[PDB]
This record gives structure tokens, C-alpha cells and sequence, in this order.
């Protein structure tokens, strides 16, 4: 009586029988989508990282600064230690 | 005088400092003094300790929020490797300094 | 916390299956009114139906998307003992491309294969037979060939491919049953493909599962070195499969595995109907008969704990 699925953006699609949520009231279903106010850090990191064209120290410093901007402290520390 | 044979130096003993309140300042000054004496591995180790003991890597009370930095391979495992190497070298000075600095973060 | 939004589906009967596309922008819903509908969202975020055509003669159980590299392709399994493969052609017209009718009983489920394996399809029927179809020419969807068929001795209810893209893992498919015979027999069997023999052979069997199974799902691998499986029953179970090092004898048989159960939850207090993973294979969503959805995640110590409860309306 139920269908459930996930989405790429953290959305959750859920369709359930009307009886389980609230001639015959068992012949209908309700469809809902749940949304997050989900993985934007992935896109932001992928868009502004530097990978070539500069010496190793500059790349490490730039990546560490970018990581610290988004609040991922451990990644920045890893870049600095590298 | 055979000070050129032992794995410890008197000048470094005179130049090292240990302030509980500030860790970064102590690490930077120790690195500078080690550079002055002529040890390079000490400079590298002190710089690594400078980075690895920053305040922003403080552990959380709830285990379910994030992986503690001690679990990260650049934490406990790196410290163990350094301790093993210097135990093989029998450098008591560096061992004491590291075991003091890293422990002090626990408070 | 999540925010809910209701959608007016206007389906004349129960909605059986809902599935997103590859890019997470289009949705497909199949219902018992012999109907399939496609929904697209706009800049405003509202969802609009863009197609509604009758497909089969009986109820429609499952509908799934194909990888966009092959085009906008849908596959649906029906109660009329058929499977159908549809395509979109340019307005937007959905055209039946192929019909598979080799089954003599109700087709319980259908699913596509991972992209790196090509264009392959797997259908499991109620008589206990799983068939694998392949299209040698990706530019001609009207022709398909039957590659392998497997008999499971028990009625099938759900299948799942292993989404691992590594070259160290042979393709794997897991099949579940929903039989209710009093005999306490196995319900989950895992087959593996052998390159040397060019045949799927039984590899593993979960003896600890005896209740009827309603759904199973592999988790996306995305770099791990072992496999995670999720099973829905009277409770929710999670298993881990670690392959063992291959012996130097180079045996041609199926790979051996070490099986462990890492989580068993019964917070729904009812029959758990559906399970699903997220994109990265880190959060598990379970929907049961209580009318609520639950989310599960594991901390760094490998302890799975509930993280969210969602209620309809």
C-alpha cells in the first residue's frame, strides 16, 4: 500500500493509502513531498577548488582557505598538513 | 666533552618554553629555536604540532555530531609514528616535549 | 526538520509506485488504474503533470527510469504478465517501444542494470523466475534478447542490482520472497555472475530471515570496499557483506563472503513496507504501516540510530 523514493536534492517522495494516514475510503491515496530547508557544500566546494596551474604550496593554501570558508575545519587542517 | 654524540642538546633545553595558556606561541617559538640550533626534522615536527593542535578541532560531547579529530589518520596515528621513531632514536627531550604539548590540550 | 507539501495526483485508484529520474527533476507515478503519469517541476517549484496515457490491461506495480545517456526511457511491469519499455519522442509523445511477454504469471518487479554494464533489464515474476534481457544495439530499442533466466523455487517479490562500479566486484543481484508458508525457509538469496562460466550462480543465502520480505535495497557503493544491504520485513534489518581474499588456488566458484547483521529496528511496530537509500548511501528511509517515515544513520562507531520521524499531513 505504499511507495517511497529519494531525490538528488534530499527530497523525499511518499505516497500512502488514505486510510493509513488519516462506498469505501480505502480506494484512494495521498501523495506528499518532504523537503529540506541539502548538500550544497558539495557543489560549492566543487566549483571553487583549484587543481592545477600553480605551485603546490599555493594550491594547498587556496584549497585550505576555501574549505575554511564553508566551515569544514578538518579539511582545511588536512590541506595545511599536506 | 662529548655533547656531539648524545641525542639531546643543552642549548635547546635552555631555549625551549612551555606555556599552558598559549600553545601556538609555544610551538612557533620552539620551531624558531630549533631552526636556530640547526635541526630541521625538529622544525618540521614543531610546525606539524602547530597545525595539529589548533583550537578549532575541539572534540564535541555528543559522539554523533562529528568524527573526533583523534580518529583522523593525521592525529593519533601520526603521533604514534613520531613517538615510535624518536623512541628508536632515544631522544628523551623531544618525547617529553611532545607528550607535554599534546596532553596539555586535554586540560 | 523537513517541510511537507501535498500534491493532487487525481489517480482513480491506489498509487503503487513513485520514482524520480536521474537528474532529480522529473517524477513518474504508476497506479492501479492502469495509468502512469509524469510530473515536472517549474521555477516556482510546483509540480505539473505532463503526460497521462493508459499502458497495460491490469494493475501497474513498478515503473523505473533508465539512464539519460540512452534517452528518456521508462520501464513498467504489470499484472497482465507483461513488461513494457516506453520512450519519449518530440510535442511530448510517449511511444511504446517494446513489450516483453515471456512470463506466464504476474510480473512482480522490473529494474534496470547499472550503466557500466550496458543496457540491461531484469524482471522477476510471481512463479519464482527472474529473467535478464539485453539490447545489443542501443540505437534500436525495439529488439531485445533473453540472456539468462534463474529459478528461485519460491515466489519472487523484489529484486535489486548491486550498484558498485568497481572492476573488482562481479555483477550481483539480490532477490527476495514474500511467501508465508509455515516452514521456516530462507527468504533472501544472492546470485553472482561468473565470467569463466558465463552464468549466474547462487552465491549467498540469508538463513536468519524467515518472515515475508516486502522490499530489499543495496546501498550505493561510492568507494567502499564491502557491500551494504537493507531488508524490510516485520522489522528493518541491515546486513554487511565483506568479500574474503581469493585463494591462490584460483577457484572458479562464486566468491565467498562474511555476513554480519549490523542493525535491527522495530520502531514501526507493524509491517515495514518500503526502504530506500539516499544518493550517497549514508541515510536509510523506511516507511511502514504506522503511516510514518523514519530515517536512520550510523555514527563513526558503527551504531545506527534514528535521526528523523515524518508524519503525513
Amino acid at each position: 500500500p505504499e511507495g517511497l523514493c529519494y531525490g538528488l536534492f534530499g527530497d523525499l517522495a511518499f505516497a500512502a493509502k488514505e486510510s493509513l494516514v488519516a462506498f469505501a475510503g480505502l480506494a484512494s491515496s495521498a501523495l506528499s513531498v518532504f523537503e529540506t530547508e541539502g548538500m550544497r557544500w558539495f557543489v560549492d566546494t566543487a566549483e571553487r577548488y583549484a587543481l592545477a596551474g600553480r605551485p603546490l604550496a599555493e594550491l594547498c593554501d587556496h584549497n585550505a582557505k576555501v574549505a575554511r570558508e564553508l566551515g569544514r575545519n578538518q579539511v582545511a587542517q588536512t590541506w595545511t598538513m599536506l | 666533552d662529548i655533547a656531539c654524540l648524545l641525542p639531546v642538546h643543552k642549548s635547546l633545553g635552555e631555549l625551549y618554553i612551555l606555556n599552558v595558556n598559549d600553545i601556538q606561541e609555544t610551538c612557533q617559538k620552539n620551531a624558531a629555536s630549533a631552526l636556530l640550533v640547526g635541526r630541521k626534522d625538529l622544525v618540521q615536527v614543531w610546525s606539524l604540532a602547530t597545525v595539529a593542535t589548533d583550537l578549532c578541532l575541539g572534540p564535541k560531547s555528543d559522539p554523533d555530531l562529528e568524527t573526533p579529530w583523534a580518529r583522523h589518520p593525521f592525529g593519533r596515528q601520526l603521533l604514534e609514528s613520531l613517538l615510535a621513531h624518536y623512541c628508536r632514536l632515544r631522544d628523551v627531550q623531544t618525547l617529553a616535549m611532545l607528550c607535554s604539548v599534546f596532553e596539555a590540550q586535554s586540560r | 526538520m523537513f517541510v511537507a507539501r501535498s500534491i493532487a495526483a487525481d489517480h482513480k485508484d491506489l498509487i503503487h509506485d513513485v520514482s524520480f529520474d536521474f537528474h532529480g527533476r522529473r517524477m513518474a507515478t504508476c497506479s492501479s488504474d492502469q495509468s502512469v503519469k509524469v510530473w515536472d517541476k517549474s521555477e516556482s517549484g510546483d509540480w505539473h503533470c505532463t503526460a497521462s496515457w493508459k499502458t497495460h490491461s491490469g494493475s501497474v506495480w513498478r515503473v523505473t527510469w533508465a539512464h539519460p545517456e540512452f534517452g528518456q526511457v521508462l520501464a513498467s511491469c504489470s499484472f497482465d504478465r507483461t513488461a513494457a519499455v516506453w520512450e519519449e519522442i518530440v510535442q511530448s509523445h510517449w511511444v511504446k517501444r517494446t513489450t516483453l511477454v515471456d512470463s506466464r504469471t504476474s510480473v512482480t518487479d522490473v529494474k534496470f542494470a547499472p550503466k557500466h554494464m550496458g543496457l540491461m533489464l531484469a524482471t522477476c515474476s510471481a512463479d519464482g523466475i527472474v529473467r535478464i534481457y539485453e539490447a545489443p544495439d542501443v540505437m534500436n530499442l525495439s529488439q531485445w534478447s533473453l540472456q539468462h533466466e534463474i529459478s528461485c523455487k519460491l515466489s519472487c517479490s523484489c529484486i535489486s542490482w548491486n550498484p558498485s562500479s568497481s572492476r573488482a566486484h562481479s555483477p550481483m543481484i539480490a532477490v527476495g520472497s514474500d511467501d508465508s508458508s509455515p516452514n521456516a525457509m530462507a527468504k533472501v538469496q544472492i546470485f553472482e555472475y561468473n565470467e569463466n562460466t558465463r552464468k549466474y550462480a547462487k552465491a549467498e543465502t540469508l538463513m536468519t530471515v524467515t518472515d515475508p520480505v516486502h522490499d530489499i535495497a543495496f546501498a550505493p557503493n561510492l568507494g567502499r570496499s564491502f557491500h551494504i544491504l537493507a531488508i524490510a520485513t516485520k522489522d528493518v534489518r541491515i546486513f554487511t557483506l565483506k568479500p574474503v581474499r581469493k585463494e591462490l588456488t584460483s577457484s572458479g566458484g562464486p566468491t565467498k563472503f562474511e555476513i554480519h547483521i549490523v542493525a535491527q529496528f522495530d520502531n514501526h511496530n507493524s509491517q515495514v513496507w518500503r526502504v530506500s537509500w539516499n544518493i550517497t548511501g549514508t541515510v536509510l528511509a523506511s516507511s511502514g504501516d504506522d503511516g510514518c517515515v523514519r530515517l536512520w544513520k550510523a555514527n563513526y562507531m558503527d551504531n545506527w540510530k534514528c535521526t528523523g520521524i515524518l508524519k503525513g499531513n
